RNA sequence: AAUUUCUACUAAGUGUAGAUGGAAA
């Protein structure tokens, strides 16, 4: 451990106005074909960003 | 007068644009994402009924992920690849390439385009 | 038509192994899934075709790649061990790439 | 009228602008011979 | 005179239940059929603001399959288990039990409730 | 589309695969 370390903190660049989410239990689709699996059901929710 | 009836329709056309967007936005949610079709962004609603195509401020691109707001829950969309953030609120299916848009997608064609 | 292609040789001459790198296959879990990177590339170039400015669908593609170079270094780092071997690397201070 | 990241009409013009202009900028910077004897000083003066 | 507007804003209230229907519809399309909420049928729309819940012409029931209609797409119901072939077009959820209902269920209360 | 961060994701469900040298200018 070379000696040293720091800690910054940056705040949240984004309004809560603006978040997007993908909301539970709605069957998201899936982007590379070559997957076979074509959906998703997550129990819960995928917050963009 | 008459400048409250006129100042009330167009909450009629919002309300049903809303319905329209939600109507559609749960049919997109579904198709993989090489098949989604062209579509004419922009973040002022869009009549689908007439929408006068040969407005010069409109293009057409095809449409990425559709997510779905916080707070509130209005279904915004992804144009493009995702990493572009154009975050459009209103869209509405067109049959149109790039530019030179050709007609209106009807609804049911949109389904119908999963195959 | 391929982002980058392999082939490595043995002492004499003879073509030990070849294969393009259009697909990183991540492994994992045992369960292989391969994931394009090329069709992936072509899909973004479409869409700057129709961007109508592609400042922004211009970076994306110079992040993508710099992003496909570095799921490329495992594929190599992984033949060097498994080969111990050498590497050749165009020169490009003297190339016409065409 | 818009957000202008979101927008392209004040970022589509810009580009068609910007990337003539520059093109042009590009073009003529050629015209130095970079540092040598005599030359048009009428011309180049101007030119700098 | 006034009654041209008083027979229009009937009609936003319309406009306005189709997109809470089919804001609905979409996400008790989801629920496993042993959570979905007890709703109020009924065949004619229902504004779920107010509801007058006191009214005495209004059950409440579990739902079942949320289907489609056929020619357009409406989002008709299924009340109950299926063979019964109640099927009523506008719902409202209210987490009154059979018939003493206390209030109307909150829409994010419906989506929160499959957990 | 979840990330110290980036990229591609959904990768068996609050994440998977790689990579990553930051602070200053
Ligand atoms: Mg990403």
């Amino acid at each position: 451990l070379s000696g040293g370390a720091e800690l910054f903190m940056r705040r949240a660049s984004l309004k809560k106005e603006e978040l997007v989410v993908h909301p539970a239990n709605s069957p998201i689709a899936n982007k590379n074909p070559d997957n076979p699996k074509k959906t998703t059901t997550l129990s819960y929710d995928v917050y963009k960003d | 007068m008459y400048l409250v009836v006129q100042a009330l329709i167009r909450a009629c056309i919002i309300k049903e644009i809303d319905l329209y967007t939600e109507q559609l936005y749960n049919i997109i949610k579904s198709l993989p994402y090489d098949k989604r079709p062209n579509v004419v962004y922009s973040d002022q609603p869009l009549d689908p009924n007439n929408l006068d195509l040969s407005e010069p401020e409109l293009w057409a691109e095809q449409v990425g992920e559709c997510m779905r707001y916080a707070h509130n829950d209005q279904p915004c969309f992804y144009i493009g690849s995702t990493k572009r953030e154009l975050r459009v609120n209103y869209i509405v299916p067109v049959i149109g390439v790039r530019d030179e848009i050709e007609r209106v997608m009807t609804l049911e064609e949109v389904r119908n385009l999963h195959k | 038509r391929n982002l980058l292609y392999i082939v490595v040789v043995d002492g004499k001459g003879n073509i030990v192994e070849q294969y393009s790198l259009n697909e990183i296959i991540n492994n994992f879990n045992g369960i292989r899934i391969k994931t394009d990177y090329h069709s992936l590339l072509d899909k973004k170039e479409k869409e700057r075709f129709e961007a109508r400015q592609n400042w922004t669908s211009i970076e994306n593609i110079k992040e993508l790649k710099a992003g496909y170079i570095s799921q490329v270094v495992h594929k190599i780092c992984e033949l060097v061990e498994k080969y111990d071997a050498v590497i050749a690397l165009e020169d490009l201070n003297s190339g016409f790439k065409n | 009228e818009k957000s202008l990241k979101k927008n392209d009409a004040v970022v589509a013009i810009m580009k068609d602008l910007l990337d003539s202009v520059k093109s042009f900028e590009n073009y003529i910077k050629a015209f130095f011979g970079e540092k040598e004897t005599n030359r048009d000083e009428s011309f180049y003066g101007d030119f700098v």
